[PDB]
Formats: structure tokens, sequence, C-alpha cells
RNA sequence: AAUUCCUUGUCGGGUAAGUUCCGACCUGCACGAAUGGCGUAAUGAUGGCCAGGCUGUCUCCACCCGAGACUCAGUGAAAUUGAACUCGCUGUGAGAUGCAGUGUACCCGCGGCAAGACGGAAAGACCCCGUGAACCUUUACUAUAGCUUGACACUGAACAU
RNA sequence: GCUCGCCGGAAGACCAAGGGUUCCUGUCCAACGUUAAUCGGGGCAGGGUGAGUCGACCCCUAAGGCGAGGCCGAAAGGCGUAGUCGAUGGGAAACAGGUUAAUAUUCCUGUACUUGGUGUUACUGCGAAGGGGGGACGGAGAAGGCUAUGUUGGCCGGGCGACGGUUGUCCCGGUUUAAGCGUGUAGGCUGGUUUUCCAGGCAAAUCCGGAAAAUCAAGGCUGAGGCGUGAUGACGAGGCACUACGGUGCUGAAGCAACAAAUGCCCUGCUUCCAGGAAAAGCCUCUAAGCAUCAGGUAACAUCAAAUCGUACCCCAAACCGACACAGGUGGUCAGGUAGAGAAUACCAAGGCGCUUGAGAGAACUCGGGUGAAGGAACUAGGCAAAAUGGUGCCGUAACUUCGGGAGAAGGCACGCUGAUAUGUAGGUGAGGUCCCUCGCGGAUGGAGCUGAAAUCAGUCGAAGAUACCAGCUGGCUGCAACUGUUUAUUAAAAACACAGCACUGUGCAAACACGAAAGUGGACGUAUACGGUGUGACGCCUGCCCGGUGCCGGAAGGUUAAUU
RNA sequence: AGGACCGAACCGACUAAUGUUGAAAAAUUAGCGGAUGACUUGUGGCUGGGGGUGAAAGGCCAAUCAAACCGGGAGAUAGCU
């Protein structure tokens, strides 16, 4: 639910909460827990290659299934928890052979729902099935670029793809970016949408909220002097040149994708 | 005040002992110029 | 106006008196709407202004308590230093202890002051010069990583137009 | 040695880091010590550091490092798998007393404990580089139950006062005792037990997980402290003999209770929140391959072993980092009394110091402070500095506001001591006794004793009662930035940088982008409610006109156009 | 509950005076700010010089920074003193 705290201090005034009571109030499920511990965004060189990353809150990571191949084999729900390495929340399922793993939380999936995966489960929230016998028109989230490797596509907090056509080995799908793309119709897709729909709404309210995600600060670049950044600096605020990267970069229109290698799989790139 | 010097030997022997000096190419020659110079104290290792 | 050169703009407010401050006027030298515009409670070791209280901040300093300064004993530096028997004045040479003229002045210390010795300190940061540098900028020149275009190669097979 | 003064949340005590003999004794005073020096962290010599239980080593791993092969790279070399290192973390066990000039949980006395080896006996399904469990973990908050510790009383011993009084409701001192073993409490968690079956835990599994039945509710785990034992002991204020007045043998009384009480323990708990909170081994179990009148495993007893290195001393400092015996810097632990909200502050205890030049004088001037007639910001760039405000409780409190604030707004009243209410109240603590009982560290009743506010009334002293230290000046207008924060270590703390929020744009995952000749890594074990870049900078009302120029995104008829031919 | 309030430790460094061959190659004294957090701190580790890191000052990278230090090219060159 969406809640917006009471002005009692200066950095509570606009933070807007996201609180979801089904949710567990407990510990996560051990033997899927695993260490994550965190890079600063930077790389076996020792260098920052992504900036504005650093501390945080610490974390653990849950294995989660992302390939649903247990076919054959209802599952039920045990209970939702709170996953911090991902915006969307995970399921624990039971699966009837006493193997416990984790999900991605479809829109409307509660604590005793049944889910399946395979070619002939139902088409119900939460079974995973090729997008072959997915019907047309659909909603489906978790979705698979090659068969057998694992969803990659809508696995956000409210993310869902749209099944807007099969012609042949492959179907199209809308994405929530617009693209139209196609993959593979022998590809796993689960049914429905992924359920955090509201962590959009989120209002962090304050710079240490920030922090606590593990995001440093930005600095802008007109702030800084020209050996350190193109905008540079100069007496006062200038910023009399195109905007660009830092290493010299557009960044307000500049197309930089350069793969050449799929060239077939994008319709309607997006726009 | 702070001064820059804060001593500690594994830190020491870490970043200037011998094993740390026998690990690299460049290292070795550090000694090979000690020893051609005649130092008495190759390392810092004691 | 953190923006107004003219300029202390004009009027009003506040003061006995207000180049600042506040409120209006607009004649915006040269505001202006995300290099954001106008407002904005709260916050600020933030800038400016006005009051009460408070006072040695001041009128105008006085006294007192301590640590130094002063004297004795012990220990014992420093910057500086061409050499010195190292006065004033006026003039001279371009602002004189040292030249000219003249005046004054017994020899040597101690405690104090800091006007001068163009006092000490650092081969002036301003200025100019050097066919000196260094970083920075760019639609300065020449290049170049990268990005990108095509040809050939790795690279073949048939079919149809 | 007698006084005085200073620190006492340290200027005391114990450590790590670091140093490395500075430790103790004797001896010496040239140099070193900012003076003298008989003294010294100085010189010379000698002596001193005793561990199965402390720590390291060792077993285990984090970040990260190295890295067989391997991938990559002109060479050097780079990345990285299996692995192997790597604490700042996890992993078995010792306490008290006594003792040296200098060491001790290390020596001695007493009492203990742990892990292994071997052997004997008895009962026996043992076995992993594998599986599972466990280890294993956040912030904040809330009390409750305890202890350390303290106070008082009682008890024991001593004392009867340099000057009035002091045989009493007087004064001084002491009233200490551990680990371990046993008990398993306050309280916390969890429903147990048996049988059957199973797509899971890479194969298996009696283990974990899952499913369906039957049977009982009392089962178990964890757990401070207390009690008992340890302890007919040790310690013990003080005595009796030796007593070089440097100390040694023996003896050595009381050794209880109540109250208060932690930031420490129960608590790795409980509650709650979002930012969602290490790993591995030891340890407990499961079996596989294999081994069974063996080997191994379990329990008891006996016996052996537990090596090696460190251990002195300083450690907020004269011994470490600062060239100095330098107003500096330096992490952890212990945390007494009175007042106090308090680890502030003042004065004290334990304990430790008076800071390695002194003496005298009592000018100017400087420094650091105190007071000040009348005036009260007239000072000055500027109320710089100084002065002033200062506490608790009650009353009371404006504009404005994002309705939270503003606000401790402003401002006003009362604060001491004594007595009474009440021979010490409300409250808290809680004994004996009584009753119950599944007969226990139980419950109920009971209220002794102890402790103890706050308020009212009356009276009383002083110029002054939040009397000292401690301890907001306040209000009004306005610019800038929303705010908390960040910044030029060493002349700039700001209106600058961040910021939440907003927008544009890029990016479909082998993502964009970045570090890399490359491999590869980060981005991300993320997947467009995501990530990167840019600008703006809470919130509120809004964000207008211009695409000629430059750039970016698209497009095509044609023109022009490289290598090549 | 709080990047909440007052305020020690702790972390900071706004003002003034002193000091300026200082006690100190940036401190002392009196006040000052934050003080459950974007906090602070110990130990160890990673990032290496046209590079790092930077809530961005051209700040910091061993008292040295508009390109560290050491060595070398090197007796650079100096129409200037």
């Amino acid at each position: 639910a969406v809640v917006k705290c009471k002005p009692t201090s200066p950095g509570r005034r606009h933070v807007v909460k996201v609180v979801n009571p089904e949710l567990h109030k407990g510990k996560p499920f051990a033997p899927l827990l695993e260490k994550n511990s965190k890079s600063g965004g930077r790389n076996n060189n020792g260098r920052i290659t992504t900036r504005h990353i650093g501390g945080g809150h610490k974390q653990a990571y849950r294995i989660v299934d992302f390939k649903r191949n247990k076919d054959g084999i209802p599952a039920v729900v045990e209970r939702l928890e709170y996953d911090p390495n991902r915006s969307a929340n995970i399921a624990l399922v039971l699966y009837k052979d006493g193997e416990r793993r984790y999900i991605l939380a479809p829109k409307g999936l509660k604590a005793g729902d049944q889910i399946q995966s395979g070619v002939d489960a139902a088409i119900k929230p939460g079974n995973t099935l090729p997008m072959r016998n997915i019907p047309v028109g659909s909603t489906v989230h978790n979705v698979e670029m090659k068969p057998g490797k694992g969803g990659q596509l809508a696995r956000s907090a409210g993310t869902y793809v749209q099944i807007v056509a099969r012609d042949g080995a492959y179907v199209t799908l809308r994405l929530r970016s617009g693209e139209m793309r196609k993959v593979e119709a022998d590809c796993r897709a689960t049914l429905g949408e992924v359920g955090n729909a509201e962590h959009m709404l989120r209002v962090l309210g304050k710079a240490g909220a920030a922090r606590w995600r593990g995001v440093r600060p930005t600095v802008r670049g007109t702030a800084m002097n020209p050996v350190d950044h193109p905008h540079g600096g100069g007496e006062g605020r200038n910023f009399g040149k195109h905007p660009v990267t830092p290493w010299g970069v557009q960044t307000k229109g500049k197309k930089t994708r350069s793969n050449k290698r799929t060239d077939k799989f994008i319709v309607r790139r997006r726009s | 005040m702070k001064r820059t010097f804060q001593p500690s030997v594994l830190k020491r022997n870490r970043s200037h002992g011998f094993r740390a000096r026998m690990a690299t190419k460049n290292g070795r020659q550090v000694l090979a110029r000690r020893r051609a110079k005649g130092r008495a104290r190759l390392t810092v290792s004691k």
C-alpha cells in the first residue's frame, strides 16, 4: 500500500512508503541464500567502471528460479518475501516433491495459490509455459530470450510483455519499452505481470535514502573544471557547448546501439 | 597532529618485505641493485 | 535586484541627521521562465538592516590580581654583517652618518620608543622582455586513439529474376 | 619525614599497535638532562621475562592476493579455474590465594577443567573430498528479572579525645572469599510421540524436506542470577615471640542483613521497522563406494602426551608517530564517594603527580584576568571583543505555516532552611507468621523492617535560596539556498557541491557505458517501475515565442566523392 | 518514528586573542557546529602518475600536486643574469 508519512522532520515530509503486510515478517529461506559482496562499481582492475555506486545496506542474494524447468509438478505458494536484490517481490513455493524455490511474485499471487510449469500447465498467473502454447494477445513476464537459459525480460516490479503475434517458430512481443521484438516459439514465459506495481510511486524523500540503496552522489560536470569534464567550468555558469558524456559523447539523442549481430529480432525498435 | 608514518610491521613486510620484492620482476631488480651497491640491509624484513 | 553605468535614481518609512536597510515607482545602461522564473513555512557558526537588554566598545581611562619585562646566580641561541674613529641642518649629487659649507657635540653603559639606516626576510607574484615553460580552451595548424563507410581476405553451396 | 597544592571518565589502573631492555640491583657524573645533580628512560656491570588452560602458531574462512593447467598478450606480462594463502571474524579447556628487588591465571599451595594417543573391559553398524542440520549474524526501541558496585544498619575490634562538649542515637577501621561441580529458577523458544508413503536434497540415505493417519497433552531445548558445595580452608583489622625496626614463624575476632543499583548479564532474547542484515570449519546427524567371528564406533577405568614462539618495561606517553625528555596525535578495557538528569561540573577516595632553571624586585609596555563613578554603541567597516541571558515546575505564548511547526516564541510567578500534616506521607521493597500445594528457587495472604519523593500550611535567616561550578540573549524586516549534510588537510564552510524531486536522452541484455592492445571484469548474478549520461534542484503557482545557425534524430530523387578496377 | 531536539564522550573547525627565529613546519585558550547518522572509529585490503580518487576545491594521492616521488636520458637548453 502507498502511504505518505507526516512532516515531523525535514526528510519525512515527501517520503512515500510502499508497505505490503502480505510480505513475510521473518527470516528468508537459508538454503536459497548466498553471499553477495558489494563492488563499489569497481572491476577486477580496481578502477571505477560505473560511477555512483558505493555503500548501502548489506544484502544476501536469493537464488531465484528464472528457468522454471520443474514441469508436471504442482507448487503451492508458502509466503511472499522481500528481496533487496530487485524491485519485485519473490514468492517461496513448495513443490509436491518437497523442493522449495524462489520465483518472482506475479500481480495477484497469494499464499496458497497453486502454480505449475510445462506445456500441460493451465493458463493462469504464475504458470510458466513455452510461448508456443501461450495464447496470442496475453500478458506474460520473466520471458526467455533463448530456450533453456532463463527469463531475462519483464522481471522488474510491474513489468510485462504482450504476445502480439506468432508467425512460425518465432513469436512477436511488445516489450515494456515499446520495442517490438520476436523470440523463438520455445522460450518459456510466465503468465501475468510482476506484482509490485506500487514500487514506482515510492518517494525516497531524502538523500540518505539513496545512500541506503548504494547510490553515491552524482556530480554534474558543469560544476567541475575542464580537466575533469568537457562541460568543465567557466567564470560562473557558462556551459556553452553541446551536452556530452565524460569521454565525449552527445547524450542528447545520439543513438549508440552498434550491435548489428541480431538485426533481425527488432521490428519496431521504439517510439 | 596525525603524521604520515603510522608504523605497522605487517604492512611494512607485505609492502616492502623480501618476499614481496621477490614476487615481481622489478622487485627482484631492486634487490639486484642493492646487492650490487653492497647494502647491508637488502630489505626491511627484520 | 547577488543584475541599475548614469546614481547617494524619485517618493515614502525608520533616525535630530540613513550612499546602507525596508516598501513602492519603472527611465530593466545590461531580469526572465529547468545553464529554470516568481513565491515559500522551516532550517542556516550564511549576507544586510532595525530595536530591547547588556556592558570599559567608546566619552576616558583608573585601580587591583597573576605570567613576563627589570636585578642576581646557572645555562646559553638566532636572523644579520664590505669595512667603520656610525651627529644635525642646508645644499650638492636626481630623498647623504660618510661630499661642500655650517652648527652642535667630554668617554662608556642600562632601561625604554621605533622616525631613518631607501632597516631584516624571499634573485618583484604587478609591468615588460625571452622567437622561455607548463596546464587549459576552441569552427587555430598538423596528427591521432576511438567511432564509422566500403573493397579484399577468413568466405561456401545451389535456385530464381 | 611532617605539611601544602594538583589530577581523579585521569595527570589513576590493565592491554593492543608500535618501540625493543627503556624493567630491577649495584656503581659512576665526563658527555646526554635546556640549571645544579649525590639523581635519571644517561654511562658501566650484573640480574631479570618459567604456561596443556592467556596470546600466537594451529583448524576455518571474509575482503583481497597468489594461482597447476587454461584463456589472452610483441617480450615483459595480464586475467582466472581447480586449488592455496589471507583476520580485523568463527573454532577445546584455570580459578582464588600466596610469593620475587625485578615474572606469574606461567612459580608455589589448594581446588579444577579440556582435547587427543595407547591399553583393558563390556556393548556394538563403522565408514566421505558427498547430503542435511547447526554454526549464522541488521537497526531502533521497550520494559521486566539480576549482578558488579554502593549506602545504611547490625556484628567484631579499637578509641573517649592538644580548646567548650563528647560512655552515646558518639568516633575510626574491618565485615572479603573464585573457577569448577551440583541444583536448572526469573524468563525465552517450540506442540510432542509412533507408523506408512514420496517426481526433491547431482547416487544413496534410518537424516532433512514433503504427504496422509493414529495416539497424548506434558515433552524437550535454551537460560542470567540465586542457593549448596568448593571452604573444619584461604584471606583477615590487629596481636604474641624473634624484631640489623629491612621483616619474618605462630596466632588472628566479626566475616551477617536490608536497601539502592547499572551503559554490564539473562539478551545471538522480546517488540517493531525497512535500508531486509558474512563465509567456512569445528560440532551434531545421514548414508555411498567399501569393511564385518576383523577394522572401526560407544561408555567406563588406567596410563601417556599437550610441543614450539611471545610473556620484562612504556603504552593518551619523557620509552609509540611528531628531528627534542616537543602544551600536538594515538585504538580497546576497568568506571568509587557527595551533589547532580548525567561518563557534564565542583570537591574528594583508591592511586598518582607538583609538569628539570631558581632567587628577588613589584617601572613602562605586553600577555591572561577581576572591579568600576556618570553615561550606555556616542566605539567601529561591523556591537569585533566583552558584558549579558542561562536551571526546574506552573501559568502563558503572535504573525506566518507545507498544520508537523513557529515555540524553550515572547513574558510572568514560585524555588533556601526548620517543623507539622506524616514520631518518614503517597509510592517502592518485602521478612516472620498463617493457609494452600503437582511438598518447590512454588503460590496466596500477611504486613514487620528498610528505603523514600513531591506538595500544602506555618515559622525562620540573609542584600541576595536555579546563591558556587554548571547553565538559551531576545525580538522585528529582508537577500540567497529548501532542508540534514559536503568542500579548498595548511589564509575562502559560502549564496558553491550534494540532496530528495523533475525532465530530456541513451540502453532489449553478449545492454548502453566504463577499465582493458586482448582475454576478461564492472554495470548485474540486475533486465526498461532496470541501468547509464546530461541538466535542473524540496514544495507551491508555472515554465511563453523562435529549428535560420550549430548539434542530434530521420529521409532520399539527384549531385559530389576513397581504396579498388 | 525521526539524515528530530538540548547536550558530554567522539568527530568537526565559525569567531576572537595569543603565538608567528612558536610549546607546535597550522597549535593553544575562551566560545562555536554535528553528536542514531549521507555518523564515527580500529585492523586489513583495492584503485598508480596524463593515471588514480574526488557530495568537485583543480581538492587529495607520505609536511611535495594545473600532472607525485626516485633513478636515468643529462653536463637537456638558457640569444638571459
